[PDB]
């Protein structure tokens, strides 16, 4: 009626166009969109992970990842971090769904990124590099050839000249097969001469470069099948007359990869920088997951400098890998990578498990930052906010055991399962919690208002066990003091005992009138000093008030 | 009334929930999920009701409520029956502000309103409400968020348009005036100080002029710096803002319901992410 | 708080002290009746106060103090329990 012109007026000074709406955070990190279905009129909705990966709701996956770490509890804070990452890609091979490309990214970081076994001995030091070299080339190439196996078959296809067959059942590595039809096409040198993968010789390049050159002079049909057989054989693959940059489609950038690593002289120079040189003619896939890793290993201690480029474009270094790769090699120090780029890997990826809606997986991820203020004051948070997650498995109890200084799950306990109903359930689990101090006079605003009891002399010396707890209590600088808090211990002395104080026993109608200057948080802790006052009539006088309502205060109790 | 609900904010468990309204009452409808539970309404009100807050759990939940009418009332819990322990009601205008302080700071809740005033209420030592009266804005001050540890600090969003940043001396006793701020050409809406776990505070200084200008401090100590969510006006003007305890995601919803989980990335550009 | 600028074992003592004599007087003053009920807006606080448990509040407090054994000798003076130090440092 006028409310329609009265409510326009008053969002004109919160300036509110009528038509609100509001988004909020809940306590996991999930939105409060107002929907009219819910009977506060607001409805959670929550929240969905920046990048989902399956094993990031497997326990087990990060339980393995606490017993494959060097936990710490760290000197500056002792909320627990993490010394060193004894991370492997590994472990990712015991988890993960197996028919993404994913399972691949990992497949192919063991071979790369975690180094070659070494099953020999060697007695000199220029040959303990070789076979480690040689080692991790065949085992690069045995997974690139798996991998290409049928893309081989493809351009088998896609041709149909005898030394073409020869040549790529060569590639596919069948030499009993590839010598077969060379028998037929009258050939005793072009049978096998793609077989260098671990022979390496000078010779034979300039035999393929010079073999080039005769047949360019004009005219005359010359073969441009024997001409990619010396391709190969010329130990520069591109370079010359003829050229695999014009071969766009009668192979494959992969295919191209494994040219350059094993027909650019796999030993003469090393492998990374041969990489790289195919990485120079083409460049490669952004979202093929296994694309990007061969960038990375292109790139050797610009690995963290590439992850910043790629990542400017689209990813598939997404967030769950790139904190992998960073967060074991930075804590090695093998591969080069800035703090910096840790601390944002890290934190991004916390805030991703907060959409998994899990608090202990998060909590772990916290070690790995090692900004002493971070993971302190995380790890604080995330306790006292959801408890209940953190109670559910042994995994969890595992969380709760990184290097936890347990105790602390307890002291959130108290603070969470606290609420104004059951106040002195949780305020008493801050006085029997025995690990705290300043629960002395707190107590005294819950039984102060209700030293309502159970009122037999089992409870009162029971809760004679009650006030040492407050001398259990470490004890403070200008604080902690028990000369006035024995005021109500010295209260259960004087109720199971008649006798008329004049103050020849007790510290307790003094102690009632230093409970007139204490009283602090509440007027009915004010008021219980009142009723107290009350219950001890014929063994006091009453030098206090006893407890408007005025009718029957008693004004006569003197003998 | 439920309909063109103005707050609904939680406190820091996520159990407990308090809804207001044009209602002029606040309706505790507590977290069950988007069943919620009422406990009681409270009627002390008159006229439309803008913010409530619980208290950070250190000193108990207790439940401001500012509103129209000028008063700001101090409910509490006390032995499982409700009785407002205090008024707070210095103010004659409109109160927008209500937002305890976090318990990482002791007990001072942050009261501010449009005729011109921030209170600043110090609880006395029976809970006995006692504000020292500080001006942050003279059209009036529409907002007040607090500024957590990412000595006391808060932020305050201008009806004269300016976004004041307060910070606290015990040799002047009051709120120093640290800086302010403007990229603002019409009146604030809200002033959310981002909890970072870390070094990183964000504010997301929500403007009616269907602009939000976000000013980032990538390091506490690195300067506000001007940047917008996006760099156009926004079709329709835009409501309350949050940002999360961990991960520092922006949440805020539009007039024509612009959801919002655009989180700042490394080439500097306000992304778009779960 | 702010009766405290030198912060250590002396300056507790000191504050402490004040208070062990101006309940005292209070109740020294009930006998002589400078006491009544017109005589507080805030009821009085007439429990004596005993100086050996306070020495050991500061003694607990501060051991810091108890490095500088000589700090310790200025304790037992105002104790006065001097054969008490003195068979305690042989």
């Amino acid at each position: 009626n006028d409310e329609i012109d009265n409510a326009k007026l008053i969002m004109k000074e919160r300036r509110f166009t009528a038509s609100y709406t509001f988004a909020k955070f809940s306590t996991g990190s999930m939105l409060l969109t107002k929907d009219i279905v819910g009977k506060s009129g607001v409805s959670i909705k929550r929240l969905p992970t920046e990048l989902q990966r399956k094993f990031l709701f497997d326990d087990v996956y990060l339980d393995k990842e606490i017993e494959k770490v060097t936990i710490e509890a760290r000197k500056s804070n002792p909320y627990p971090q993490i010394s060193e990452s004894s991370l492997l890609f590994k472990d990712a091979l015991d988890y993960m769904e197996k028919t993404s490309s994913d399972y691949n990214l990992w497949k192919l970081s063991s071979i790369l990124f975690d180094p070659v076994s070494y099953p020999y001995k060697t007695d000199n030091d220029q040959v303990k590099m070789a076979l480690l070299k040689k080692e991790r080339h065949c085992r690069l190439t045995s997974w690139i050839v798996s991998q290409i196996g049928p893309e081989i078959e493809e351009k088998i296809r896609n041709s149909s000249n005898e030394i073409e067959q020869i040549f790529l059942y060569l590639l596919l590595n069948d030499v009993v097969r590839a010598s077969k039809l060379a028998i037929e096409s009258k050939n005793g040198h072009l049978s096998v001469l793609i077989s260098y993968l671990g022979s390496n010789d000078p010779r034979i390049r300039d035999l393929a470069e010079l073999q080039l050159q005769k047949w360019s002079t004009g005219g005359c049909s010359i073969d441009k099948n024997i001409s990619k057989i010396y391709k190969l054989l010329s130990g520069s693959p591109f370079e010359g007359l003829f050229s695999l940059k014009e071969l766009e489609s009668e192979f494959s950038w992969l295919c191209l990869l494994n040219l350059t690593l094993c027909y650019g002289q796999i030993d003469e120079y090393s492998l990374e920088s041969l990489v790289q040189s195919h990485l120079d003619k083409f460049s490669l896939p952004y979202d093929d997951p296994i694309g990007v890793i061969f960038q990375l290993y292109a790139a050797n201690e610009n690995t963290e400098k590439l992850y910043k480029e790629v990542r400017q474009r689209t990813n598939a270094l997404d967030v769950q890998f790139c904190w992998y790769l960073i967060q074991t090699l930075r804590f090695n120090g093998t591969r080069v990578f800035s703090k910096e780029t840790s601390d944002e890997a890290t934190f991004a990826f916390a805030a991703q498990l907060e959409f998994a809606q899990l608090h202990g997986h998060s909590l772990f991820v916290s070690c790995f930052l090692n900004d002493d203020k971070a993971a302190e004051d995380t790890i604080k948070r995330l306790v006292m906010r959801e408890i209940t997650l953190l109670r559910a498995s042994t995994n969890d109890h595992i969380l709760n055991r990184l290097k936890i200084p347990s105790q602390l799950i307890f002291n959130a306990q108290a603070l969470k399962d606290r609420y104004e109903g059951n106040y002195l359930s949780e305020v008493q689990n801050l006085l029997l919690g025995s690990s705290y101090d300043l629960a002395e006079m707190a107590i005294v605003t819950s039984l102060g208002p209700r030293l309502l009891l159970s009122n037999n002399p089992v409870q009162n010396n029971e809760l004679k066990t009650l006030r040492e707890i407050l001398n259990e209590f470490p004890d403070s600088e200008r604080d902690k003091w028990s000369v006035s808090i024995n005021v109500f211990e010295v209260y259960l002395k004087l109720v199971l005992d008649n006798v008329e104080t004049q103050e020849t026993i007790d510290s307790l109608i003094s102690g009632m009138k230093i409970f007139y200057d204490q009283y602090k948080h509440c007027r009915e802790v004010a008021a219980c000093c009142n009723v107290m006052s009350q219950e001890i009539v014929s063994k006091i006088l009453e030098k206090n008030n006893p407890s408007l309502p005025l009718g029957q205060p008693e004004k006569a109790y003197l003998r | 009334h439920n309909e063109l609900i103005h707050d609904a904010v939680l406190d820091y468990y996520g159990k407990r929930l308090a809804t207001c309204s044009s209602d002029k009452t606040i309706k505790i409808f507590e977290v069950e999920g988007e069943t919620h539970k009422l406990i009681d309404t409270l009627t002390g009100h008159e006229g439309p009701v803008w913010r409530v807050d619980w208290a950070h759990p250190k000193f108990g939940t207790i439940l401001a409520s500012c509103s129209y009418d000028g008063k700001v009332l101090i409910w509490k819990e006390e032995n499982g029956r409700w009785s407002q322990i205090a008024v707070h009601a210095v103010h004659s205008a409109s109160v927008n502000s209500v937002q305890w302080a976090p318990h990482e700071y002791g007990p001072l809740l942050l009261v501010a309103s449009s005729d011109g005033k921030v209170s600043v209420v110090e609880f006395k030592e029976n809970g006995t409400t006692s504000p020292i009266i500080i001006d942050a804005h003279a059209i009036g001050v529409n907002s007040a968020s607090w500024a957590p540890a990412t000595s006391r600090k808060f932020v305050t969003g201008g009806a004269d348009n300016l976004v004041k940043i307060w910070k606290y001396n015990s040799d002047a006793q009051t709120y120093v005036l640290e800086s302010t701020l403007e990229g603002h050409s019409d009146w604030v809406r809200d002033v959310a100080w981002s909890p970072t776990v870390l070094l990183r505070s964000y504010l997301a200084s929500v403007s009616q002029d269907r602009t939000c200008i976000i000013w980032t401090q990538d390091n506490e100590q690195g300067p506000w710096k001007k940047t917008l969510l996006k760099e156009e006006k926004f079709p329709d003007v835009l409501w309350r803002a949050s940002w999360s305890l961990s991960g520092n995601v922006l949440a805020l919803s539009g007039g024509d319901n612009k959801v919002t989980l655009w989180k700042e990335n490394l080439e500097g550009k306000w992304e778009p992410a779960g | 708080q702010e009766v405290l600028q030198y912060s250590d074992w002396e300056s507790d003592l000191h504050i402490h002290l004040n208070q062990i004599l101006q309940t005292e007087i209070e109740n020294y003053l009930l006998e002589n009746n400078q006491v009544g009920t017109d005589e507080l807006i805030l009821p009085l606080p007439s429990h004596a106060l005993t100086v050996q448990e306070v020495l050991n509040r500061v003694a607990s407090r501060h051991p810091s103090e108890s490095e500088h054994p000589i700090r310790v000798l200025m304790a037992s003076v105002i104790l006065d329990s001097l054969p008490s130090v003195i068979h305690s440092s042989v």
